[PDB]
């Protein structure tokens, strides 16, 4: 992703 | 009207009731030659070559269906 | 002969047949739905809007308008589509061949009747065209020419005093209490046990939760101590999803404030008190008919129990020596439909229409002219 | 004198102090942790589980409960753990001593005061107690007597209106729109740009973003297509961890949802048509002092332009004759403690208490009988 | 006609065909190799990288990459890649001449789709081109209008539930278990009985592992106790190089951790209670029809015992009277595709397509405007 | 609550 | 209706 998540 | 018949046989749950509404909806007022019968709304009108002439949509779906599966 | 059509707008429901029958051929709620939310699939059929028994059945999709509402249509467009649907569709008759009837609730606006003769004129192209009393179309059904009517649908109730054909118009008494208001009660408390209904969606399952389960206590301060002291009055019912819920003191609250309206926040008397006032308004030569006739119609007045409660509370109010009587017959949520139905048949009534060839010459104001 | 506690339970936050105190002791928000890893070192002084402060200190590590979701306790046994940690940790009082005010949303569930008292009185023994109406109290804070009060917190809104310290039953409005539906959507609308947030420990890192960024447009078409044309507008925060956001046309489309529910897939109108909605329930005498006396109240209402959007959008419905004033303090957040403060403080209201000597006689159902 | 193509980007594979076909002509991983070691022959024919099923058959040597994680293109470089093996190697097509299909998780990032079809219009050059919700496209091929989608691949699960065609997005619950996440748990737990496997070209072997001996308990800590009491539930499996290993109670520990998270370490709750709770944001109107088509979709979903899992542990939330099915085709690995070559051969559809003459003037934002 | 929503 | 109620 962009925060949260690694993707 | 047979484009949007074939595929209404596809389209899941498709019914007799639902291909005549996707026939209003189409051309009820976009085409001179299609007319919705005044009293009901499981039928249409084509003004065909020789005469106007009242198509019952009920049971075109089934009669239109063909799949022979190949296993068969 | 062509039979004249007779459609009762009422509120909340339509109800649709030709004179002559003993039945209505439709009864269906007069509620038109739009979706609110996207829709994703193609080729699916979709459809501007909803009209009566659709608009039920896919009513969570969504949102449900009433364009009638305290006997006022409120919305043309839609109020035109329920008519669209009723002929069409619902009879399947085309109106242009023969008359038609309609009916509205006394002392309402003025202009209601000229805009709802210029859509039947223009539009539907009725022949002929009359609009009558629903109180007074009580009477034809309950098969008396003396009487005093409490009619009460959804929307309105009102009293109207009738001494053998003769309508008093002075006495007559309107009330906007009402099917919607005891459900809009009924939706705010029962919130006190927890259960909540914010949508009209589900509006609708309150006013169902209504029909069965409400009654009207016979007296109401001793069935409060005795449903507060003993739960064997409770009852309940499942909601559609499969959860049960259970009701007990309230089942008799809500259609108890038709006789405290107060407890929505109205000032006036319940029906019992506007019902003597009513007779004492007319003259006393009559008043003895009138309180031996007294008339319940229309469906509000369904509630097990609101005729005996109704002759208690009128004897509480009426003197002695008088005798007071309440006619509650069982069909009398259709009686308003019933008395068209038998005022249209009549050979006498033909002269009466409102004929095309009148309205062409005098415009949509005709009607305060020929009708009451 | 004993001077009386008030405990504004509320939702999301716990406001808590002294009767005459102009602000409170203790504001820290209801939220119960309990840790859900393994715990490996030994002699830690593992502890079972955490309360307000704590469990937003250490709250990644924590699953984080609220036991009020829309004004109703769903978790008894967390509640009471709260009032527990606000009596004697953070207050440092032991309630036995001396009253106790409580506040509660209107039109709620009848059995929360119930079990409010039951507890209040069985396990922490307070000698009295009362509680208060919310919209009530936000009266009393901004020095009025005739209002209409939009309060809004965190899991409910409503208006109710109040003329002359009589108040309309009838007309209140009660919506389910709050502080946690904003969150909830600006989690689910913050995914549009990549970033993501799926557990409570980053719950509360939205409800801070909600606080600081979110705005509300004067006109949201035009300030939508702003932000789609110039990027000027958007602004960014720093995560705990020291990773950026950037949030532009995003910042005011979840504020903006308290006027559009459907933008969370709610019917209902918003809170500009709710509270027109709830003047027109009002008589017309009184409404002309209602539309002066619109006052805000609770910490949803905090959004920058709320205010100039809410007397724009109800000028809008309003008739042009009319003057329209919203009354926006910068207090507001705590409005409805100072109220039961200033409450709590009349000498007339002495005789209000409800006293345990008639809690044990009446049984917990005597909140019914007493308050409101 | 000139059919249009179908590509299932999904993630771990690439499913694609033309619309109208009943199965994919192309099914391989979408997995780019690139090699680690010196080469050290001369004239050997070196290729710089591999796609798909040749990195799969040379995977020894090479580095394995997935350009897709959790339904998000992470490397559009090799995206591209796989994309031009797609349309030139496997299908043997020139996209230049028909349009093409593709299909995407719900509430994932917007600017996925912008970089789709810029990469589709600008490189490819393709005439048309349309993005499709998977979970949608799982009805069109299970034969229904009415339904929850429970839609769970590689990457990404995900519930949609859709009314008669209306989808309603502020009920759709998106999670992150996923094949991917079982195998790594599989990794991690297998160490427990000393087997060991820390690169990608033998994750490649525990993914066919978890595959072939992976099924669900139908109650989880008896099947623990049994396997821990007898050896009669394991299982073994050669490796590629002729060890075999033996797999007891844990080929059922990896696919459970569906239904707690908690073993992974998320929060969240498993795939029932947020089908549940997903169900339970529907509208109370709807909630019957949605429990009755619950339908299995993707290839995370095939376990055996999954099905009845799932009717288990959902009719443990669901009320009782209702009735709860869970619809689990054979074919499910496929449906996705199945369902877009329908929606792609619909008549109606044509006009849906993002023509490039609409594209050339809105920009690559013409998604969001034009899909849904 | 009891029925309507989930409190 | 037009001025009393909101009919
Ligand atoms: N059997 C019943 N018991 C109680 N209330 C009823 C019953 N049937 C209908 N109602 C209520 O009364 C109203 C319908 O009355 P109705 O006579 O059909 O209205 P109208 O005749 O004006 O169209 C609605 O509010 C409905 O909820
Ligand atoms: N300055 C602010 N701006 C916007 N939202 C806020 C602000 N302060 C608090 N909130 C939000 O409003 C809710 C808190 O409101 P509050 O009035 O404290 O609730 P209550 O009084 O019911 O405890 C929370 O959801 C919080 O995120
Ligand atoms: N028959 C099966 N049984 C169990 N797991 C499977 C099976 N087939 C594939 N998987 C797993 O599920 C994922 C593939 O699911 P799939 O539906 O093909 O993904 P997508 O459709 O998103 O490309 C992989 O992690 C794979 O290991
Ligand atoms: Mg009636
Ligand atoms: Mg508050
Ligand atoms: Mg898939």
């Amino acid at each position: 992703w962009x925060a949260x998540c690694p993707a | 009207v047979l484009d949007l018949l074939d595929e209404e046989c596809k389209m899941p749950k498709g019914s007799d009731d639902t291909w005549a509404q996707k026939l209003y909806n189409t051309h009820l007022n976009k085409c001179a030659l299609f007319e919705k019968p005044r009293l009901s709304n499981k039928a249409f009108i084509i003004k065909h070559f020789a005469d106007k002439v009242e198509y019952q949509c009920e049971g075109f779906l089934e009669k239109n269906k063909d799949t022979v599966y190949e296993e068969q | 002969e062509t039979t004249a059509l007779v459609c009762d707008n009422g509120s909340g429901l339509v109800k649709a047949g030709f004179a002559g029958d003993d039945a209505p051929r439709a009864v269906f709620p007069s509620i038109v739905g739009r979706p609110r939310h996207q829709g994703v699939m193609v080729g699916m059929g979709q459809k501007d809007s909803y009209v009566g028994d659709e608009a039920q059945s896919k009513r969570g999709i969504l949102t449900l308008k009433y364009p009638i509402e305290h006997g006022i249509i409120t919305n043309w467009d839609d109020m035109e589509k329920i008519w669209h649907h009723t002929f069409y569709n619902e009879l399947r008759v085309a109106p242009e061949e023969h008359p038609t009837l309609l009916t509205e609730a006394p002392l309402n606006p003025k202009a209601n009747r000229e805009k709802m003769t210029q859509i039947m004129f223009e539009t539907f192209n009725v022949p002929a065209m009359y609009v009558a009393i629903q109180a007074v179309l009580s009477l034809y059904a309950s098969g008396r020419t003396t009487g005093i009517v409490l009619d009460s649908g959804d929307g309105v109730t009102h009293n109207v005093p009738i001494y053998e054909g003769y309508a008093l118009p002075h006495a007559i008494m309107r009330l906007d209490l009402a099917g919607r208001d005891l459900t809009d009660y009924l939706m705010k408390i029962l919130t006190e046990r927890g259960y909540s209904f914010v949508t009209t969606a589900e509006r609708e399952i309150v006013r169902d939760i209504k029909e069965k389960l409400c009654y009207v206590a016979l007296d109401f301060e001793n069935e409060m101590a005795t449903a507060a002291s003993s739960s064997s009055l409770e009852k309940s019912y499942e909601l559609p999803d499969g959860q049960v819920i259970t009701i007990g003191n309230e089942r008799f609250r809500c259609p108890e404030t038709l006789f405290q309206p107060s407890f929505i926040g109205m000032e006036s008397a319940g029906i019992h008190e506007t019902t003597y006032n009513s007779i004492m308004k007319c003259d006393i030569d009559i008043r003895k008919d009138l309180y031996a006739n007294n008339v319940m119609s229309g469906g509000t007045t369904m509630y097990p129990g609101i005729a005996d409660r109704m002759q208690k509370e009128i004897t509480a109010l009426a003197p002695s020596t008088m005798k007071i009587k309440i006619i509650a017959p069982p069909e009398r949520k259709y009686s308003v439909w019933i008395g068209g139905s038998i005022l249209a048949s009549l050979s006498t009534f033909q002269q009466m229409w409102i004929t095309k060839q009148e309205y062409d010459e005098a415009g949509p104001s005709i009607v305060h002219r020929k009708c009451f």
